[PDB]
């Protein structure tokens, strides 16, 4: 009847981090972490470099 | 940028001019030894409230003296909190000692 | 102050015609990693195959 | 054979809290401090018999971690990885070794992977003869087992 | 006459990879038996044993 | 002004129902404990970025120190991934799992 | 240079080896933040006399 609600996975906020990198320091090295717990600190850390 | 004075002072009212800040902390310290140079560099205008609300963290780098950065934010234990999910389905914070 | 230990179940019931296996069995699902019922489902259906 | 630890060797339970980086003599030495009395050590030569022990071991950066490894070597400190499941072998003198682990390796292996190592047989080694020309340096061994 | 680590192995004899146990190092080691759902074994792992 | 009701008037008619996806379940004995008592069973193959998914696991000594000391507060209790389940009568099968 | 000490150790009575210290007062002290490195550096001879 009332199709109001669109199914979806990954859900966004209207909310999120914005960093800025002083490259001077940060080597871009894309820290690698375990693999286990690349996946799961994965992001945060990748993003605060 | 750099916001001409000309205009900052005389623009339309309405006009909404992006001025921008530096933000020196992760500035490296010259030489101890290397000669001077010789022109102060200023800025003539200045934000008249707090600026940098969105600014909840600042300066991810360690000094090597002093354990604290000058001056560097870290993260309050909200933008971490994650408590629980009332029964209502409003999101509360953890409890705190049986409140 | 603990000698946290295993008590065989059969050194306390004397009908042992229910009680079976043994203390065995905790040094044992002490090395499972805790598994969640999808991750059963799995190790089950693995092992059936 | 596990090396027992000497009298002088202090317990310290590792941390990210011991090793900050901090400036000595130019250079950023990678400082330890030892708890017992702070007392930043950069150069990893010199520091003071500390027995080393390793809980963690998935948050060290391939550096302060090497450092530590670095520092035993010339410090003797010992340092116990207490969580690693590896697998042995005690494999006869006569074929002795081939997987080879580094050092850099021990200290970042993710948690599951369980590695082979493999330790010598050494017993069944005949007496070096009565002629052979005198072996000048000694040989170093690092990695040890922690139990039987 | 010069034997020099002697062994109680498990033998694969009897327990054949025809089960899954690849025995070969002195860990019976089975394989995709409790995998981590969603991701892809891991190498070498810990738990196979 | 007119951007701030629009980012408001799209938030009025935003919905949209979450239905748990690609999601994996870590090995357990596979993640450093300061990581385990976080998680929760399976967890999103898609987390984000969050300050505390990185104490005792950042260079950065400083802000490391009280993150890892934020987290250890009465209150404040960072999680990640199902924390509750409700599942149907009748058919036992497992409803919404609130993660 | 690098005088090797293989020899600095054995080379003839008279070989006249040219070694080379540093002057390490005009060095520049690494950045305030920047990360270390991991490998300290040093000599294994030093000159008996001033």
């Amino acid at each position: 009847l009332s199709d109001d609600f669109k199914q979806i996975s990954d859900p966004k906020g209207y909310l999120t981090y914005s960093v800025k990198y002083e490259d001077q320091f940060t080597k871009k090295d894309k820290l690698r972490a375990s693999e286990a717990d690349d996946r799961i600190v994965g992001p945060t850390v990748n993003l605060f470099k | 940028q750099h916001v001409d004075a000309e205009s900052i002072m005389t623009a339309p009212k309405g006009k909404l001019f992006h001025l921008q800040f530096m933000d020196g902390l992760l500035r490296p310290e010259p030489s101890a030894f290397d000669p001077p140079a010789s022109g102060e560099d200023m800025r003539l205008i200045y934000p008249l409230q707090p600026i940098s609300v969105a600014r909840s963290m600042r300066a991810i780098v360690n000094h090597n003296e002093v354990d604290r950065p000058r001056g560097a934010v870290a993260p309050s234990s909200y933008e971490m909190d994650t408590g629980t999910l009332s029964r209502n389905g409003d999101l509360l914070y953890s409890p705190v000692a049986n409140g | 102050r603990y000698h946290e230990s295993v008590l065989e179940i059969a050194d306390i019931f004397d009908q042992a015609d229910f009680i079976q296996t043994s203390d065995a069995v905790r040094q044992l699902r002490a090395l499972m990693p805790t598994l969640s019922t999808s991750q059963i489902r799995h190790a089950i259906e693995r092992i059936a195959q | 054979f596990v090396p027992d630890v000497p009298e002088g060797y202090v317990a310290v339970q590792y941390a990210h809290r011991l090793f900050s980086s901090s400036l000595a003599n130019k250079r950023n030495r990678v400082t330890y401090t030892h708890p017992p009395t702070g007392m930043a050590y950069p150069s990893p030569t010199g520091r003071p018999h500390v027995h080393m022990t390793i809980n963690e071991r998935a948050g060290m950066s391939k550096l302060v971690a090497d450092n530590i490894i670095a520092s035993v070597i010339k410090s003797n400190w010992v340092v116990d990885i207490l969580d690693i499941e590896y697998t042995a072998e005690v494999m006869t003198p006569s074929e002795g070794y081939t997987q080879h682990v580094d050092a850099e390796s021990i200290m970042t292996a993710p948690k599951g992977k369980l590695f082979h190592l493999q330790f010598m047989d050494g017993l069944l080694r005949p007496e070096p003869s009565a002629f052979d020309p005198p072996a000048s340096g000694e040989d170093m061994r690092l990695i040890y087992p922690l139990q039987p | 006459y010069g034997a020099a680590v002697v062994n109680i192995d498990l033998n694969r004899d009897f327990f054949d990879t025809a089960t899954g146990i690849d025995l070969t190092k002195g860990i019976p080691l089975v394989q995709d038996l409790l995998v981590p759902i969603g991701v892809t074994a891991g190498a070498e792992q810990s738990a196979e044993y | 002004v007119s951007g701030l009701l629009m980012v408001l008037f799209k938030v009025m008619t935003d919905n949209r129902l979450v239905i748990v996806g690609e999601t994996t379940t870590p090995m357990s004995n596979t993640l450093s404990t300061v990581v385990n008592n976080v998680l929760r069973t399976t967890y999103h193959n898609n987390v984000g970025v969050n300050p505390a998914l990185l104490r005792d696991f950042t260079q950065v000594n400083w802000l490391n120190r009280d993150i890892t000391n934020m987290l250890q507060q009465a209150g404040t209790k960072y999680g990640l991934g199902l924390t509750e389940t409700r599942l149907d009568y009748v058919r036992l099968v497992k409803t919404i799992v609130g993660h």
